[PDB]
């Protein structure tokens, strides 16, 4: 099984998750819409609005994003080990992992069955495209809760993001992340590579992530449209 | 530098 | 045949003609500023297509007893206002309307507004997809009992009919100088120009469609008419009734009831 | 006297 400490930091993980990532979106308000992925929205009186985009989404996916990055923050902020971190680390740390750990969280509320995401009373439907394949691919290994926590840990604590002073602290959590979640499947899963699994795809998400931020600046230039916490991750000015 | 290029992560840090 | 009208009657055709063209945006190109549901056996759906290309869908709520079985009312009374105001145009730019006294105008326009809006909006009615295309904008029927109110009945029956565009607008003008509306001082040369509209509408038929599928079609638009101002009876009943409950009608409607 | 109970239709109609 797994150490009494290897218990207490699964633990901590787990509570972070709870206390920050709402599953249903019950808070996510006042976003905007495109004026009159396909969109879909349940009204609590049993009405459906439905947005198909022709053959401009994107101020709304930037509050979506936007949304998701608070509760990452907040995710972090939790996590005793990034609390002694100073300051200036936390925010390398966070610029640099936000994109995969929205990914990450935003996986676990894809149906592969349907191809959606079902993000409480909202719904995004439409694979080649990298970012659709890794859902598929993430979805099919099946992962519990804890290896969630653990893919979202090992991302954030990465020794080799642009700016991080504690480099050798950082490797040294992400190593007892790593092995944490390499015992979880140990005693609890054959599922013989799942770790390595694990680890490609993270390896993966990095390289979207560089792909897609290079689009994202492309279209802002043309056509602003990133929140200002946005614009910060990006070095937008 | 890096706090005054991030002022809002670096406020919602601090709360 | 054609030429087969007097020069009388082909001056009143061509200026209801000319009337309806002047009046009535087939397009919807200005409607505009809409109310929209929030973000029984007549519900739709509403689809609205972007200049862009998208498209926005409304499926509506399932009964679910009330308070929101009527939300797209408020989108309704906007539209209905919208071809209220293109109605009163189209009489407004009849000359035998305008020479009447200010009184008849208004309880004419009183009495067939209904009817008019019905009549635009079954030429933009698909009956193969039971469609209202209205510009970009669309309103569907949910899924042969829908036959059994008689405002779809209508619909389908008149479609099935085939009228030319002459047609519809004689049509118009039968119901707009109707002799017999609540309020009427005018009533003896309003029900002679009704008759004059009626028998140029019965020439402009014998003049123009020779064959078995129209035969008796003078008399089906008569019966048409008079089911629809029926129908009109029943409709004004029901809206007075959710009036009172859930007030949605725009203050050119409640005059209007 | 109809025209005081259709303001609306009143002005409509003197356009
Ligand atoms: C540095 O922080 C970020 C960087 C991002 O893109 C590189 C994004 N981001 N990721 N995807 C997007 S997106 O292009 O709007 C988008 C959002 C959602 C989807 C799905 C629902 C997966 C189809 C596809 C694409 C953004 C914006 C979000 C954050 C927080
Ligand atoms: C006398 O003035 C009117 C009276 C009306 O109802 C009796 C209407 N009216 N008729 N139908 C409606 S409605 O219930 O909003 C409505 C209008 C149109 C449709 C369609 C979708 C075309 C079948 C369904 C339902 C109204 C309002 C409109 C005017 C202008």
């Amino acid at each position: 099984g797994l150490t009494e400490e290897q218990r207490m930091m699964i633990r901590e993980l787990m509570d972070a998750q709870m206390k920050t990532f709402d599953t249903t979106f019950s808070h996510f308000k006042n976003f905007r819409l495109p004026g009159v992925v396909s969109l879909q929205l349940r009204g609590e009186d049993g009405s459906v609005w439905n947005y198909k985009p022709p053959a401009s989404l994107l101020p709304h996916m930037a509050d979506m994003s936007t949304y998701m990055f608070k509760g990452i923050i907040s995710f972090a902020k939790v996590i005793s080990y990034f609390r002694d971190l100073p300051i200036e680390d936390q925010i390398s740390l966070l610029k640099g992992a936000a994109f995969e750990l929205c990914q990450l969280r935003f996986n676990t509320v894809f149906n592969a069955e349907t191809g959606t995401w079902e993000c409480g009373r909202l719904s995004y439907c439409l694979l080649l495209e990298p970012m659709l394949k890794f859902h598929y691919m993430l979805k099919k290994l099946q992962l519990h809760e804890e290896e969630y926590v653990l893919m979202q840990a090992i991302s954030l604590f990465s020794p080799d993001r642009p700016g991080v002073l504690q480099h050798r602290v950082v490797d040294q959590l992400q190593e007892q992340f790593a092995i944490t979640l390499k015992s979880y499947i140990e005693c609890n899963r054959a599922h013989r590579f799942l770790f390595l699994k694990i680890m490609a795809m993270l390896t993966e998400l990095r390289s979207i992530n560089a792909q897609h931020t290079q689009r994202l600046l492309r279209i802002q230039d043309i056509h602003p449209f990133a929140t200002p916490l946005m614009q910060e991750l990006f070095g937008i000015t | 530098s890096l706090t005054e290029r991030h002022k809002i992560l670096h406020r919602l840090l601090q709360e």
